[PDB]
């Protein structure tokens, strides 16, 4: 009754990045910030540009 | 008290990598091996 892995807004491998970057520790968060970028017709319209 | 037998062979299951002979997996593969291993991960501060 909380949500789903097919149905939330956040996936398993996501987290897997998070578990298993073994970064620099201050690069992760610049790594997680584009991982929030959503894919879509429009985004790709602001993103590329 | 070993009794006295006659001898004979008998094997036993090597049940981990590290059992084998050293003059056949020599240490500084173990060593390499175990730096690969350590990548990225926690190290203890030369203090302690």
């Amino acid at each position: 009754f909380l949500g789903a892995n097919h149905h939330a807004t956040i996936r398993q491998p996501v987290a897997y990045h998070v578990t298993h970057s073994k970064s620099d520790f201050n690069t992760l968060t610049y790594s997680l910030l584009g991982g929030y970028f959503k894919f879509t017709p429009i985004s790709l319209t602001h993103q590329l540009r | 008290r070993p009794p006295e037998a006659m001898p004979t062979v008998n094997a036993t299951l090597r049940i981990i990598n590290g059992n084998i002979p050293v003059p056949l997996c020599p240490i500084s593969f173990r060593d390499c091996r175990g730096t690969q291993l350590g990548l990225g991960r926690h190290t203890m501060t030369p203090a302690t």
